[PDB]
């Protein structure tokens, strides 16, 4: 009811937000480890809130209860449970309201999803074609600045002009340990929210946030390519079949990442309007987490080791190709049919990977076996 | 990222006044442009941020013999978009020479609206193929966009000459301008005149006022093509993305109409997606099959919902094949815009590339081979002597939509290592 | 308590609805497609003689009652069950002179009335006292015994248990007549064929697995 403590180099089973766990050893054996997490809970919660705020004041009556309990013999789980549970639910209640409402969830929820899962189609691709030079160039300290003021030229450029919130977004081109390898976004985070961001789910968005911005990249300059060659041989229009030969399966790939994205993204803002229970945002916030990280495929290795080809194989194509809009007689020839062939290869490596059986994976296979080029296969 | 739109003819007038009204009505302004309280969106699309809080849409105004754009003139849309660049029939050959002699001025109206975005996506030309006023002068202006800007993408929204029609030099004007429609265009949206008049003869009753009708179904066409653009998805949020899947070389490049309700005046995407395949309710009315399409939905879209249709589509096969490929039926899902009525809450239309256009291709270069056979109809115009005395562009675009017609037959093929 | 909380949540009733649904209206129809072959045409056809794949998981509170060596046994009535309703839809999709129809109606009767025997009097019947006994359960042990029970007389009516070379092979056989008549549309040492099997079933079935002669006076 406090978070103090008066021990003089001994035990009470309990060991802001210092110096408190539980071990199962110190804990007796007739005692349960789940009342013990709801009492430690309880401990942690009000600690925190307590300070800073300058909370709650029912803890004479609740510690009336105890020492009623104390007075009566000897130990019996269930007024133990009730007490610690009648705790615990005016503590969670208080704790939710705390962290939902003086500092919004919401709103740091649309952020996120508009900026490391590329929600801004427009921003992010007048970034891309913007900041092109600067992200291409090799990692220094300096160049961090500019791509962020051009980052943030475009938000202006769209007409979405806001203040706040904007400015606690960066884009960290670190050094020392092309400038897209050492590429990464940045998000700050209040004291209410700042349990709930610990630094693995922001690292973790980091990663979705590359993968995405690697394949939204390839596309556009692989299109460029092909349009200043379509408005002008036998040379020049095998490569125009090329580049919507590649283009396919590329913007296949983004898109069962957008699937994933829409459906996993529904759940969990549904769940957080809800609820008003601390942990169930929490069990959330881990459902959401698992799920992406299976649906990149990234925990298996093979077929990461197939897509980086894909985004690999347009980008010596689209700097081949650029050079000379006339035929390419230079060995031009002997990288195209190694490309094409290569790209038959990585592309039936991975529908091949493709084919528990979560859904999602299973029809993307669907598209392409509708038109019965890889029923051949 | 920002297009700028083009209107030229008088039909091309019409298409584009009633698609700024129906891009009005769409967001949220006013005729005069003034702001709701309503409005994931964009307004930077069309419509420049223009400096008296009007969203003033970039538009060229073009008028060649003005009848229903002294019409347009006199309105509550010119209000809207108006940056006061008007500047001045029945045949391919006048509108063409009248558009050579002034071409200089009427690009430095480009050039300044080129100035005036900060970036450029494309070029939209609303055009009527034959349509006398837009036809020349409009394959005139296309080999001047194409020629003066390689860097850009270049649209033209086209009709097909058949309104069960008098014009007997119509083959020969379609004709060339489709010659350069497949020379100097990156993509071409192609919709059947006569399709548009059975639908509209079909879903009402009208006979008479059938232009305005058909005026309707393009700008909603138009709009429905562009929403993805106009609202930010996750890709076609920039027009090379849609325009990639479907071309798959730079002589295909025309592409099929399809929406699946023909109806605003319950659902959901798997009836739809059934609905959507069948060739009547396609817009656009031996072996045929699509090289690509796309598909485009905006509703209440449940996510499972187009998974489990796309599994009825595959084992079903009720959409036409690539051979050389894959490139199938594409499922993408847009939002659903403010201000629209409340009829087929989930709405998908389509883009596709057929060979059965090849059909109709052939239909009016029979007419022209006809009509060139027999040696009576070009009805010696004075612009078409003096432009061609030889007539050796007719011969010129012969050779080209054969060579087109060829290289459809031999991507109909399943070897498409042998070209035409 | 327990039996009470198991079918308010986690409901045997309800994978028992299931199960004798995923034999015989519906399944009919997925089946009479496939008359018109592969392990992965099926799927996308379920999706949408004998033969099918049957298989669906239970629970694990209801994987205590429900054991693995019992979903073998409803693929086995599904088997049998197949093999009529094939024998039925052969004899049942076809549009000499009238003669022909003659030859329809003899056989076409006898495989009709012994698939209204095999559902009504067994599998409908049993079920049908099965239930009743079932809902009056309050106990695991005796759930699994009623069970066993239920299967292993039907099991017996529709005989599987032994006995198959003086009963199953004449199934077997008309299933042939099935195909014989089939093609043909010789016609007429096809009915030869049929009252010789015909009899030879009846003289096997005039000793008797007692439910038998239900039908051997039909």
């Amino acid at each position: 009811l406090h978070g103090l403590l008066l021990d003089q180099h001994e035990e009470f089973f309990i060991k802001s937000l210092k110096q408190f766990s539980l071990r199962v050893e110190i804990l007796p054996s007739y005692i349960p480890v789940r009342v013990a997490e709801k009492i430690l809970f309880v401990g942690e919660s009000v600690q925190m809130f307590e300070n800073q705020n300058v909370l709650k004041n029912q803890e004479d009556t609740f510690a009336a209860e105890l020492h009623r309990l104390k007075q009566q013999p000897l130990f019996s789980l269930v007024d133990f449970e009730q007490v610690v549970d009648r705790i615990r639910s005016t503590v969670a209640e208080h704790l939710w309201k705390l962290m939902v409402e003086e500092s919004d969830l919401l709103g740091q929820l649309k952020i996120i999803k508009d900026f490391y899962l590329l929600g801004r189609g427009e921003l992010f691709q007048a970034f891309i074609d913007t900041a092109q030079h600067m992200l291409k160039t090799p990692p220094t300290a300096v160049t961090e600045h500019d791509v962020n003021v051009a980052f943030q030229q475009s938000a202006h450029k769209v007409l979405l002009d806001d203040d706040n919130l904007l400015p606690l977004l960066h884009l960290t081109i670190e050094y020392h340990g092309s400038g897209w390898a050492a590429l990464g976004l940045s998000y700050k985070v209040q004291w209410p929210l700042h349990i709930l961001f610990t630094p693995a789910v922001l690292e973790k968005y980091n990663v979705v946030f590359k993968y995405l911005l690697s394949v939204r990249r390839v596309q556009a300059e692989l299109q460029h390519c092909w349009a200043l060659q379509m408005q002008r041989q036998t040379d020049a229009i095998k490569w125009r079949l090329r580049n919507h030969m590649a283009f396919l399966v590329d913007n296949l790939q983004y898109y069962l990442q957008v699937d994933v994205l829409e459906s996993q993204f529904s759940q969990l803002l549904h769940q957080i309007n809800s609820t008003r229970d601390f942990e169930s945002i929490r069990l959330a916030h881990d459902h959401f987490l698992s799920n992406l990280l299976a649906q990149s495929f990234i925990l298996l290795k093979p077929v990461f080791h197939c897509l980086n080809e894909i985004l690999d194989l347009c980008h010596s194509f689209c700097s081949l190709v650029s050079q000379n809009l006339g035929p390419l007689d230079e060995r031009g020839a002997a990288q195209l049919s190694i490309l094409v062939k290569g790209f038959s290869r990585q592309s039936s490596l991975l529908f091949k990977i493709l084919s528990h059986q979560i859904n999602s994976d299973l029809a993307q296979l669907l598209l392409r076996l509708d038109y019965n080029k890889y029923y051949t296969q | 990222r920002e297009i700028i739109t083009l209107q030229l003819g008088q039909c091309g007038n019409q298409i584009g006044f009633e698609f700024w009204k129906q891009l009005c009505a769409e967001h949220g302004i006013s005729p005069e442009g003034i702001v709701e309280e309503f409005a994931t969106d964009r307004k930077d699309v069309f419509f420049y941020q223009a400096d008296d809080e009007h969203y003033i849409p970039r538009a060229v105004l073009l008028d060649l013999e003005p009848r229903v754009i002294h019409s347009i003139l006199n309105s509550p849309y010119a209000k809207l978009y108006n940056p006061e660049n008007i500047y001045l029939g029945n045949n391919w050959a006048s509108g063409f020479s009248q558009g050579e002699k002034i071409h200089e001025d009427i690009f430095d109206i480009i050039d300044r609206e080129a100035d005036g975005s900060d970036s450029l996506e494309g070029f939209v030309l609303c055009h009527s193929i034959a349509g006398g006023t837009g036809s020349g002068l409009g394959s005139y202006l296309l080999e001047r966009l194409n020629d003066r800007y390689p860097k850009k993408l270049v649209q033209t929204y086209s009709v097909f000459p058949n309104q069960d029609e008098d014009v007997v030099v119509q083959p020969y004007n379609s004709l060339l301008t489709l010659k350069r429609l497949t020379q100097n265009a990156d993509c071409v949206v192609v919709l059947d005149n006569t399709a548009l008049n059975r639908i509209a003869t079909d879903r009402l009753h009208i006979q008479n006022p059938s232009f305005s009708q058909i005026n309707q179904l393009v700008s909603t066409i138009m709009s429905a093509s562009t929403t993805t653009l106009r609202y930010p998805g996750y890709m076609n949020n920039d027009l090379i993305g849609l325009i990639a899947s479907l071309i798959p070389t730079p002589r295909l490049h025309f592409l099929m109409t399809g929406y699946t309700p023909l109806t605003t005046d319950k659902t959901t995407v798997l009836d739809v997606m059934r609905r959507l395949l069948q060739p009547k309710n396609v817009m656009v009315s031996t072996n045929h099959c699509y090289i690509a399409i796309l598909n485009i939905i905006q509703g209440e879209v449940d996510p499972t919902q187009v998974h489990k249709s796309l599994q009825r589509i595959r084992e079903r096969k009720l959409a036409n094949f690539i051979p050389w490929g894959p490139a199938s039926i594409q499922v993408a899902l847009s939002r659903k815009s403010p201000y629209l009525p409340s009829a087929h809450r989930v709405s998908g239309l389509m883009m596709a590339n057929h060979t059965s256009i090849s059909s109709l291709f052939e239909r009016t270069c029979r007419q022209y081979d006809k009509l060139r056979k027999r040696e009576a109809f070009l009805e010696q115009f004075r612009k078409e002597d003096m432009f061609k005395d030889n007539f050796d562009e007719m011969d010129t675009s012969r050779e080209i939509v054969q060579q087109l017609i060829d290289e459809y037959h031999a991507a109909t093929r399943p070897d498409y290592i042998s070209w035409g | 308590n327990l039996m009470q909380t198991l079918k308010k949540d986690y409901r045997l009733v309800e994978y028992l609805q299931a199960m004798r649904n995923f034999f015989l209206d519906t399944m009919y129809d997925f089946y009479t497609s496939i008359f018109d072959q592969n392990v992965s045409f099926l799927n996308v056809q379920l999706q949408e003689l004998d033969g099918l794949t049957l298989s669906y998981k239970v629970p694990w509170p209801v994987d205590i009652v429900i054991s693995l060596e019992c979903q073998k046994i409803y693929n086995q009535v599904f088997l049998l069950l197949l093999q009529i309703k094939w024998a039925k839809y052969s004899l049942d999709v076809l549009l000499q002179i009238h003669r022909m129809f003659l030859l329809r109606v003899k056989l076409m009767h006898f495989v009709n009335s012994l698939h209204n025997y095999i559902m009504t009097r067994i599998l409908h019947s049993t079920g049908l006292e099965f239930q009743h006994q079932v809902e009056e359960a309050k106990d695991l042990d005796q759930l699994i015994k009623i069970h066993y029970r239920y299967l292993s007389t039907i099991h017996d009516r529709c005989l599987l248990r032994e006995k198959v070379s003086f009963v199953k092979e004449a199934i077997m056989k008309v299933l042939n007549l099935a195909l014989m008549f089939a093609d043909g549309w010789s016609i007429e040492k096809m009915e030869s064929d049929f009252k010789n099997c015909h009899m030879f079933l009846v003289t096997i079935l005039n000793k008797a697995f007692p439910h038998l002669e239900s039908l051997a006076l039909s």
